[PDB]
């Protein structure tokens, strides 16, 4: 997490070795399980 | 805002502004939510009484997308203090929901640890508002943006009179005369993390506004993320 | 905002 | 007991400050059982129409 936050897209968490990525509400984990989708027209922090 | 520059179409959606009984903006807020606006306690202060309206660019010209919100609920929080400005936080609930819109948007609000370690540690952040442009000035027609970065603990400590708290955290510059002002209190400090905004700050507090050697104070948004997310149930 | 001591 | 307790510990961590309570929760300024978010109840002035 520490590297590239570890690839992750928003969020990034460490599970025993094994780094786990994770997003704000109204996005949704990719199934790549790194990139962060929005689920809805206006999804919080994205300029309009 | 002392500097920086007018906020595009678009590019500080989560910018409210809080207007008192004579209609005028005495103080900002981040929206968080449909329900959700995040100010200063303070700002509690200043006002008899207040609305919140999201959308403004032009104070001085409607322009499509602006609406008016009636607070139903003031969340404050207890343990604030005039005296030193610690825990200068509060959520307001309003009575109906906000209809996002060009310009109307939430920021989104971050995990702690994660925001702790990399959103704090980021170079720069945005602060927002519809401030005084000077400090002896006269607030803004604009909504005005500016860059400002973040600026180690200790160095804000050393260049401040007043005690920092855990609570606080200092950005700006320390020649450039670019800061935030009085009006743009409450209003966000938000950074950015692979082109997603988070709030990140309150702005709170400074001794005068641009001075040399001073920065802008800042309520610590990750300090209180388990509070936040209680005032908004 | 302004604080000043 | 209490709602949130069980017989026989943990106050409240506040943020931005510094019959026993189930595996659960926390003791809030009153030990009553109460989630960590609930806590931060304790940390609230509600108020209406507003404000000075
Ligand atoms: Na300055």
């Amino acid at each position: 997490c520490s590297l590239d936050n570890g690839d992750c897209d928003q969020f990034c968490h460490e599970e025993q070795n094994s780094v786990v990525c994770s997003c704000a509400r109204g996005y949704t984990l990719a199934d790549n399980g790194k990139a962060c989708i929005p689920t809805g027209p206006y999804p919080c922090g994205k300029q309009t | 805002i002392v500097g920086g520059q007018e906020c595009k179409d678009g590019e500080c959606p989560w910018q409210a502004l809080l207007i008192n009984e004579e209609n005028e903006g005495f103080c900002g807020g981040t929206i968080l939510s449909e329900f959700y606006i995040l100010t200063a306690a303070h700002c509690l202060y200043q006002a008899k009484r207040f609305k919140v309206r999201v959308g403004d660019r032009n104070t001085e010209q409607e322009e499509g997308g602006e609406a008016v919100h009636e607070v139903e609920v003031v969340i404050k929080h207890n343990r604030f203090t005039k005296e030193t400005y610690d825990f200068d936080i509060a959520v307001l609930r309003l009575k109906t929901p906000i209809t996002f819109r060009m310009n109307v948007a939430p920021a989104c609000l971050p995990e702690r640890d994660w925001a702790e370690s990399t959103l704090m540690t980021q170079k720069t952040g945005i602060v927002s508002g519809f401030g005084r442009t000077h400090e002896k000035g006269r607030q803004s027609t604009r909504l005005k943006m500016l860059e400002v970065p973040y600026v180690d603990r200790n160095s804000c400590k050393l260049s401040s009179s007043f005690i920092i708290t855990q609570n606080m955290f200092c950005a700006g510059y320390d020649t450039k005369q670019e800061d935030a002002c009085q009006g743009d209190s409450g209003g966000p400090h938000v950074t950015r993390f692979k082109d997603t905004y988070f709030v990140t700050g309150i702005v709170s507090w400074g001794e005068g506004c641009a001075r040399k050697g001073k920065y802008g104070i800042y309520t610590k948004v990750t300090a209180f993320l388990k509070w936040i997310d209680r005032s908004m149930k | 905002x302004i604080r000043l001591p | 007991c209490g709602e949130n307790e069980k017989y026989d510990d943990k106050k409240c961590k506040y943020d931005g400050v510094e019959c026993v309570c189930e595996e659960g929760f926390y003791r809030n300024k009153d030990d009553k059982c109460v989630s960590a978010e609930d806590c931060e109840l304790d940390n609230m002035d509600f108020i209406y129409p507003g404000t000075r």
